[PDB]
RNA sequence: UGGCCAUGGAAGUCGGAAUCCGCUAAGGAGUGUGUAACAACUCACCUGCCGAAUCAACUAGCCCUGAAAAUGGAUGGCGCU
């Protein structure tokens, strides 16, 4: 289900808040991943000779610390048989937090996404650097290596390389040694050869499609020999599909390790186009400024209260705001209402007295904008676009608009 | 409020509908709102505060703005007087399955609906409001087990009581 | 349906044939349903307001019942856009309650004129709009700050004059209404006897 | 820009009509059947799309 | 009568379970058009002119549409209504 996703997500999310900040005086973390395909023993053994090390560490409270968590991320393991699907993110250690309390803590779970990213750390603190890494890069792209051998469809996340299907041919040899038949038998060459980019084109359809929308935002048509543009431009080929042709590669190799050349050669293409679908968006954006339309919007006050109302179509935000929403709070009166600062605002401002009563009006402790919005943008009018500082437009929306608005779902006239 | 900023007497009405709870979707003032000193925020509440305890299944609000002080009133809608007196109160997010019950009876209560129709209906007295309400329930099934439909013939009740 | 239902409006006029003796002929004419619901509402409770067709030519069904003449009188005045009003208060009285009601709507481009109608001078309520729709005729209108005033008292429609297109349109967005009527009375019936409106 | 009378006058003669999906022919508006002969009296006409 | 569900907005009008009463002369909890949503427009029952017959759904006979190929061309030919 995508609700259960979305849970999971913010749950991941909101443990990466807290790992983030943990930290423990002396001490160290254990930062682990095991990757999908990994053998657990392996892991096993490494922590061993990790652990037979830091016996000689010669701080104490940083030795003592370690052996104890090395000892633990170990037992963890032993829960455990096989390497989970998807991998493994252990994160041993013991944390300090306020009221001077020292507790020791073992998360370890195989997150939501496959991934492909091992890593193990001794340090003061926890690293979660792979882990935002993957929620952020969601973005999956479908590679199809043709060749004259065989073929290959494939997924592809971030560092995450999946293999979905595939086949190879015995296709007819290049020459007909009689002098007419060699005429018959190349068209009958030629119809064979088509009929395989035809199954292919066909697959294709099967595998990246679902429900009658492709589930990769890009479609990397790979391999050699003249066929994966004979695939790429047919009619055969269906258009949504062929739309989101995004790289005729050529590659040498084929099949499984042809893949990893396909990817290595596209890489510069697969960053491009996370910033040209931005540029693409803003652009329009801005279409409903540079044309009178109405249907804009811009700068916190406005934005959110176009959003209350009859609300935005699309919200565009600069994927960090500093802008804050504080939840602000009267001692005697009970009286209360909430305030979108900046970073110089929200830091020190004298106009929080109450005024009217006359007391002091205490900011109860905020939740970031961004964030908040990442929340609750389905609570109103959807689609909240992350956006960046990189393109020409980006940066105009970022510098001059406050990286904040939203294209609006009908024309709106604001006042004050 | 014709040609800058000027407010005579103001007892300015608009009819806006829906109020169980605040509604972060809102809607509530824009367009009408601010141009007549009425703000957003505290209008919410305030409207709120009135369609607060009953109804919380869906009102009508009346906005009578006294220049800066809004009266919002609970005109009645016969649908949701009928919901109002259902099997109160499983208000939201479960809920779900979902708010069509519909067995609670209301025999003498809905001579009370009927009473308080703001007169309306061009009747020819509560005779004929008795089979109005009496179908209005989408829900309600009427008394105890029965139907709507063809019951409300033989009615032998209030033809002179509800004037 | 519409032989039980064409039965039924027969046991409805006969039966306000039987009850009421006094009964007033009013044409319907260019009329709402909106204003039919506001003459049910003021005459509610006395009169009673009918709308029959060819199956009030059938008040000949009645005269047969052993019993009414008279209503042979009334045959011929059934015609145009009829509707009866059934009651038993007054005759006089009840002409001056339906010429008292009646109801303003607007301009029919095309049919006469049965007032001297005029413009008097004042601002339209809008905007830089457009004064050639005004001036296309012959009308003195002026853009005095925005507002298009009208600047004399003219008269554009006189009696039993054909109202044009564009002036009908103008009076119409000025909100002015003088056109229509809402409904007029043709004959009376009395206890048998007939009357004019007189 | 154009006098809305006139504007409908020259409507009636030019977009206020039906087509036949077989022959695309041009129909008046009352139309159920083409004309032409090449669809074979289609029916299946449609009202010709307005500019907006 | 912003009817219920649906709020992303459906007060007849993306959809879906409903689907009754009043006034009724008569208007569907609504054919469409159009709306962010309304509004506005549009589509029964009855009249006036009018004045005796008129309409729907099927079906099958001939004819037509469906019906495009290469030397010029073949109901055998001319021709035939």
């Amino acid at each position: 289900s995508a609700a259960d996703r979305n849970v999971e997500i913010w749950k991941i999310k909101k443990l990466i808040k807290s790992l983030e900040a943990a930290r423990g005086n002396g001490t160290s973390m254990i930062s682990l991943i095991i990757p999908p395909k990994d053998q657990i023993s392996r892991v096993a053994k490494m922590l061993a000779d990790e652990f037979g090390t830091a016996s000689n560490i010669k701080s104490r409270v940083n030795r003592l610390s370690v052996l104890g968590a090395i000892t633990s991320v170990q037992q963890r393991l032993k829960l455990y048989n096989k390497v989970p699907p998807n991998g493994l993110v252990v994160y041993c250690g013991t944390i300090v937090t306020e009221e001077g309390k020292e507790k020791k803590v073992n998360i370890d779970f195989e997150p939501f996404k496959p991934i492909n990213t091992s890593l193990y750390l001794c340090d003061n603190k926890f690293h979660t650097e792979a882990l935002t890494a993957l929620l952020s890069d969601d973005s999956k792209f479908g590679f199809i290596v043709i060749d004259g051998s065989g073929a290959l469809f494939g997924t592809l996340q971030g560092n995450t390389r999946e293999v979905l299907h595939k086949f190879t041919v015995d296709l007819p040899k290049k020459h007909g040694r009689a002098a007419q038949s060699a005429l018959r038998f190349a068209r009958l060459r030629m119809e064979k050869r088509h009929n395989y980019v035809r199954k292919v084109a066909e697959t294709a359809v099967q595998l990246f499609i679902s429900g009658d929308k492709v589930n990769v935002a890009g479609l990397v048509l790979a391999g050699s020999a003249d066929f994966k543009t004979e695939l790429s431009q047919s009619d055969m080929f269906d258009q949504r599909l062929q739309s989101k042709v995004l790289k005729l590669v050529d590659i040498s190799y084929g099949g499984e390790n042809g893949f990893n050349q396909a990817i290595e050669l596209s890489t510069e293409v697969l960053s491009n186009v996370k910033f040209i679908q931005e540029k693409k968006l803003i652009g329009r954006y801005f279409d409903e400024i540079s044309q009178d339309t109405g249907k804009y919007c811009f700068g916190v006050e406005d934005t959110l209260k176009a959003l209350e109302m009859g609300a935005v179509e699309i919200l565009i935000v600069y994927e960090n705001l500093d802008i804050m929403r504080y939840v602000l709070h009267c001692q005697g009166t009970e009286e209360e209402k909430i305030l979108y600062l900046t970073p110089e605002q929200e830091k020190d401002k004298s106009h929080f007295t109450d005024k009217e009563t006359g007391q002091e009006h205490e900011l109860i402790e905020s939740m970031p904008l961004l964030e908040w919005f990442a929340n609750n943008y389905k609570k109103f009018g959807a689609t909240l676009e992350i956006v960046t500082d990189k393109s020409q437009e980006g940066s105009q929306f970022v510098k001059g608009f406050g990286g904040i608005g939203g294209i609006l779902r009908y024309r709106v006239d604001f006042q004050g | 409020m014709p040609p800058k900023f000027d407010p005579n007497e103001i007892k300015v009405v608009y009819l806006r509908c829906t109020g169980g709870e605040v509604g972060a979707t809102s809607a509530l003032a824009p367009k009408i709102g601010p141009l007549g000193l009425s703000p957003k925020k505290v209008g919410d509440d305030i409207a709120k505060a009135t369609g607060d305890w009953k109804g919380l299944r869906i009102t009508v609000k009346l906005t009578i703005q006294n220049r800066q002080a809004q009266i919002e009133v609970v005109p009645s809608a016969s649908a949701l007087i009928i919901k109002a007196l259902k099997e109160p109160p499983r208000d939201r997010k479960k809920q779900k399955n979902i708010k069509h019950s519909g067995n609670i009876t209301f025999d003498e209560i809905v001579n009370i609906a009927r009473q308080m129709r703001h007169r309306s209906l061009a009747r020819e007295l509560s005779g004929t409001i008795k089979e109005i309400l009496g179908t209005a329930q989408s829900v309600g099934c009427n008394v105890d087990g029965r139907h709507p439909h063809d019951i409300i013939d033989d009615i032998n009740s209030g033809a002179v009581e509800c004037p | 349906d519409r032989a039980t239902w064409k039965s039924n409006y027969f046991l409805k006029i006969i039966q306000l044939l039987d009850d009421y003796p006094k009964c007033f002929i009013v044409g319907a004419d260019n009329v709402g349903s909106k204003q039919m619901q506001q003459i049910r509402m003021s005459l509610r409770g006395k009169a009673v307001v009918l709308m029959g067709k060819n199956t009030m030519m059938r008040k000949a069904i009645r005269g047969h019942l052993e019993n009414n003449p008279a209503l042979e009188k009334l045959l011929p005045h059934i015609r145009g856009n009829v509707g009866f009003v059934f009651t038993k208060e007054d005759l006089t009285e009840i002409r001056d309650m339906l010429l008292a009601n009646k109801v303003p709507a607007a301009a029919r481009a095309g049919a006469i004129a049965p007032c001297e109608v005029t413009v008097p001078a004042q601002n339209t309520g809008l905007g830089p709009e457009k004064t050639s729709f005004f001036q296309a005729l012959g009308i003195t209108t002026k853009i005095s700050r925005g507002t298009i005033e009208i600047l004399s008292d003219v008269q554009l429609i006189k009696t039993g004059d054909k109202v044009g297109a564009s002036e009908a349109t103008l009076l119409n967005m000025l909100n002015i209404s003088p056109f229509s009527f809402g409904l007029i009375i043709q004959q009376v019936f009395d206890n048998g006897s007939i009357y004019n409106p007189e | 820009i154009i006098e809305p009378s006139l504007r409908q006058l020259a409507q009636k003669y030019n977009c206020d009509k039906m087509i036949c999906r077989k022959c695309y022919a041009r129909l008046h508006p009352r139309a159920v059947n083409c004309r032409k002969k090449k669809c074979g009296h289609t029916n299946n006409l449609r009202p010709k799309k307005k500019v907006k």
